[PDB]
RNA sequence: GAGUGGCGCGGACGCUACGCCGCGACGAGUAGGAGGGCCGCUGCGGUGAGCCUUGAAGCCUAGGGCGCGGGCCCGGGUGGAG
RNA sequence: CGCGUCCCCCGCGAGCGCACGGGGUCGGCGGCGAUGUCGGCUACCCACCCGACCCGUCUUGAAACACGGACCAAGGAGUCUA
């Protein structure tokens, strides 16, 4: 019916200026534009879905294209709303500037 | 960063003799036993010198 | 026939049972005088400055016995003599901390190492988290956490150091004993300070965190510890 | 119905790419087998960023899990029947594996008693 | 003695087979078929053995006795055990513990003569 | 013997 | 040992202060009504 | 020969009790309660008789088994844990169950089950949700609740009830115990107005609601 | 610690002692030194009731793997005598 | 917090059970599965982000507008005696 997940974008990896740690991932979450906002979204699950040219098996469904590499947002980056997350496997720069869905499936409210 | 020295870290003396000879190794393997399981100082020498060099253990006149 | 072994082992097993119950009470009790003892010091510090206050005289409060040396400077391109003092105070490694008691022979080792070190005067609290959390006995020259009471008991009990809260005590309220439990301690192996340092390179009086910080090394253990 | 192995622990390994050695892409003379770079200034020796890896200990895999295959047993290289009866009493930590250069008719052989002892074997479909 | 004649074989015996970082021993008495000093069944005056049958069917259990051991012809007395799997083992560790026959080898023979029970057994 |  | 005894006096005295830091402020609030 | 009494000494704080041991030493008055100081069954036979076995000594051993671990003492099973509720889900709050396949439903929530799973029916007439479990941390608890204290939930339909036995056929059980629940709660989601359309519609994001946002 | 006195036939694992286990601290590196290699090449004495025309060596390999690495083992192809 | 005994001030009780107690367990579950799907980390190709100058050498200092090296195979340098 309706969107049930949260407008991030991968904005990059956690880096220095000439070094970069693909283990953790900075995400953008839409609306959120400080670190006072950003409490809500610690401990959300957040999905990198994409679509490749092989059906891969889709859970409670038959084999679609579209896959997930499946995170967590982990903590606050930063000053201004942006957030920390550490996905199963270091999301490929591919992603970067592209939409990923941090969920309100890990409820605290 | 730990400002030590590693140059005498290893201490330079013998755990075992360099010989293949094995009643000498046998021997070792009684007072490697005694040394360790007695209180007694003597099976510590002792163990320490059956280790050491033809040099080092020099022949005792009648 | 066995039924006197038997009752001999299971007796043996019970002497030591009450022995133990005894060193617990005697550890318990001494804990509870020690607590009794810190009001007294602590409440006698205000007690002599008020009275002072009264007569409209002033209480100069004694130059403290004990400091907490923390290194805050690296390995790194360090003086000779710098060098030397800094591992006879077993600060070996940046953000290691020791106690060391004042005289006038540790206080011309602390002003030749200043811009190297951050020192200061601790709290009683300050030397209980210290002990507690990063508190590592060097027994049989191999740092072992203090996880019993026995650890310091089998090194330092000769000197009457029985438990945690003699050792706390030795440390705090610098004792006859304090060379041998404050040698027992390793250098506290202490984390990067939480929120930040000033400045590593300038005196603390020159908005730095080199040299003497009286009351105020305190803010700094919470945050390092 | 595969043979188990006793414990079946999480092999992990530090790194899974091999040490390539030092300027083996640029030339053909130069092969992958790792050499440690003695030139003075060489990039690899002296841990510039972003150069090739020098393999030191420290990538060394744990102890419990080392030698160890994908399915938790270690490898016995096993020329004949009489070498698999070596096997028949550490049969749930090591798995038997025929060499190359055993005929087709004795494998035959092996397989067949290695099931008899209860030992797997990680080729015992290499001839037929 | 024994804790000699180890000392000559521990390396170089023609029954010691190195390989794949594991070392092994295909001494005709050796139960965990491995290059130790408790498990060498050369060496020492009391040696158990566990092999299967001269048929299919049964485990021979192999007592080296304490007389003659210069005399290799009559030193091993074979025994050919062939019962249900409870009563051979249970033979074994009464050979073993009862005989007091070297009873440190107590259970590696109880788990060889297992493992050779189950080896005789019809596949499915 | 007190506890008796 | 000695730590659960110290413990549990403190949140006694510490649930006392408050029962009286509450019945001052309800004190207060009758002097506020007069 | 003595019938169980409660602990003496109230719980203070987790672990440490209200009273001192020398207090507590006279509220349990021991100063007057001081106290001073098989296998084999014989069956007969049909000879002479047998002297049988209980537990018989194993016909195989492997070729090598594991060692027996240490000991440790907080793990206990799922069976004897501890079940935590928010502040928000008490009895009579409507959910959005987030995650299922009745994802941004609002549903009614009856009670905790002793499984800590939530036992939940966004009445079957309006949500189309039945007498279903949901997850805690899987549910946005709303600011949204209903009287459902006079209600009488079945004992019968517990944790074992909604157990997945293993096609899934409506036992004729399951649409009686619907209905006795859904009759008890239908006319109180009426008492308020505008609140069965609420339940019937379902929680979408449209642009510019951002879920920290909305406080609800 | 010891001497004279007032029913059921049972119990994991281990200890190549050149092995196995435990605890602590530590780890840049040219020239250079030392050690250990179940790293590799070729020949000799022993040895494996080794392997091999039902296919040795060599070679190729988008195959399966092992070792920190030196390297190695397996699969598949080629080959024909070690 | 028995008391048999000692005087200044006036040597072993039995049970049970809970656990902030010497390093994680569940006596909790749920999806999927034969011609399109699962796993395969490594290896083949490709893409993207970050890093990333060419080795050997003499040198205080080499990516150097220092020298040697187009490429590949095979050979090729601390030996033996005293």
């Amino acid at each position: 019916s309706g969107r049930l997940w949260c407008k991030a974008i991968f904005a990059g990896y956690k880096r220095g200026l000439r070094n970069q740690r693909e283990h953790t991932a900075l995400l953008k979450i839409e609306g959120v534009y400080a670190r006072d906002e950003t409490e809500f979204y610690l401990g959300k699950r957040c999905a990198y879905v994409y679509k490749a040219k092989n059906n891969t098996v889709t859970p409670g469904g038959k084999p679609n294209k579209t896959r997930v590499i499946w995170g967590k947002v982990t903590r606050a980056h930063g000053n201004s709303g942006m957030v920390r997350a550490k996905f199963r496997s270091n999301l490929p720069a591919k992603a970067i500037g592209h939409r990923i869905r941090v969920m309100l499936y890990p409820s605290r409210i | 960063g730990v400002d030590i020295l590693h140059n005498k870290d290893r201490k330079v003396w013998r755990k075992e003799p360099k010989s293949q000879d094995m009643y000498l190794r046998l021997l070792v393997k009684l007072y490697r036993f005694l040394a360790r399981h007695t209180n007694s100082t003597f099976n510590q020498v002792v163990l320490k010198r059956l280790f050491m060099s033809r040099t080092k253990r020099p022949p005792l006149s009648l | 026939n066995f039924a006197e072994l038997k009752i001999k082992r299971l007796r043996k097993k019970f002497a030591q049972k009450m022995l133990r119950k005894a060193r617990r009470k005697l550890i318990y009790e001494k804990a509870k005088h020690y607590h009794k003892e810190y009001r007294q010091m602590y409440r006698t510090e205000i007690r002599m400055a008020r009275m002072a206050r009264k007569a409209g005289n002033f209480y100069v409060p004694a130059e403290p016995k004990l400091a907490f040396v923390i290194r805050i400077r690296g390995i790194n391109g360090v003086s000779p003599k710098v060098r030397k003092v800094l591992q006879l105070l077993r600060l070996r490694q940046i953000f290691n901390g020791t106690f060391v008691k004042l005289n006038k022979a540790s206080i011309n080792m602390l002003r030749i190492v200043e811009p190297y070190i951050a020192w200061g005067y601790p709290n009683l609290k300050s030397v209980n988290e210290l002990i507690y959390k990063r508190g590592y006995g060097k027994i049989n020259k191999k740092r072992i956490a203090l996880t019993d009471n026995t650890l310091i008991a089998r090194s330092l009990g000769k000197y009457n150091i029985i438990c945690m809260e003699d050792l706390i005590h030795e440390i705090y309220t610098v004792g006859k004993h304090f060379k041998e439990a404050n040698n027992f301690l390793w250098p506290f192996k202490l984390s990067s300070p939480r929120g930040g340092m000033k400045k590593k390179t300038t005196h603390f009086v020159e908005g730095g965190d080199a040299g003497n910080r009286e009351d105020q090394i305190n803010r700094l253990i919470r945050r390092m510890n | 119905a595969a043979l188990r192995p006793l414990v079946k622990p999480k092999i992990v390994k530090k790194r899974t790419k091999k040490f390539i050695r030092h300027q083996s892409d640029r030339y053909v003379k130069i092969k992958r087998n790792w050499r440690k770079p003695r030139g003075i200034d060489n990039r690899v020796r002296r841990r510039f960023k972003g150069q090739i890896l020098m393999p030191n200990i420290g990538y060394g895999s744990n102890k419990k899990t080392k030698h160890m295959l994908p399915s938790g047993f270690r490898k016995f290289l096993v020329h004949n029947v009489k070498e698999l009866e070596v096997l028949l009493m550490c049969n749930k930590s090591y798995c038997a594996e025929i060499a190359h250069n055993v005929s087709s008719k004795n494998r035959k052989a092996i397989v067949e008693r290695a099931a008899q002892l209860a030992i797997r074997v990680t080729n015992p479909n290499a001839r037929l | 003695s024994a804790h000699l004649q180890w000392m000559v074989v521990r390396n170089c015996s023609s029954f010691l087979i190195k390989r794949n970082k594991q070392t092994y021993s295909t001494e005709p008495n050796n139960l965990k078929a491995r290059n130790s000093f408790r498990y060498n069944g050369l060496i020492h005056r009391k040696t158990v053995g566990v092999e299967p049958a001269a048929d299919g069917k049964g485990v021979v259990v192999v007592m080296k006795r304490r007389s003659g051991q210069r005399k290799p012809a009559t030193s091993y007395v074979r025994t050919t055990i062939n019962k249900n799997a409870r009563a051979t083992l249970s033979s074994i560790r009464h050979m073993i513990r009862k005989n007091k026959y070297h009873p440190d080898l107590r259970m590696a023979a109880i788990r060889r003569a297992s493992a050779i029970l189950r080896s005789q057994k019809p596949v499915m | 013997r007190g506890l008796r | 040992p000695y730590a659960k005894t110290m413990r549990r006096n403190t949140i006694l005295r510490q649930a006392r202060n408050h029962k009286l830091r509450v019945e001052r402020a309800a004190a207060a609030l009758a002097a506020k009504s007069d | 020969k003595g019938k169980p009494h409660c602990s003496r000494n109230p719980v203070l704080v987790r672990g440490i009790g209200r009273y001192s041991r020398s207090a507590m030493y006279s509220r349990k008055a021991l100063y007057k309660r001081k106290y001073a100081a098989l296998a084999t069954v014989t069956k007969p036979v049909g000879g002479g008789t047998r002297v049988v076995k209980l537990r018989k000594m194993p016909r195989y051993y492997p070729t090598e088994d594991v060692p027996r671990k240490l000991l440790s003492h907080g793990k206990k099973p799922f069976s004897q844990h501890v079940r935590k509720l928010r502040a928000s889900i008490t009895p009579g709050t409507i959910l959005i169950i987030l995650t299922g396949r009745h994802r941004g439903k609002r549903v009614v929530f009856l009670k905790q089950l002793s499984s800590g799973l939530l036992l939940v029916t966004g009445p079957l007439s309006l949500n189309r949700v039945p007498l279903r479990r949901t997850h805690q941390k899987f549910v946005i608890a709303t600011s949204t609740k209903i009287d459902i204290s006079g209600v009488k939930i079945p004992k019968h339909l517990t944790d074992a009830y909604f157990k997945k036995k293993k096609k899934y056929e409506i036992t004729e059980q399951r649409k009686v115990d619907q209905k006795a629940v859904d009759s008890q709660i239908l006319p109180k989601i009426k008492a308020v107005p505008q609140l069965q359309g609420y339940l019937r519609s379902v929680f979408a994001l449209t642009n510019g609601v951002y879920p920290h946002k909305l406080v609800f």
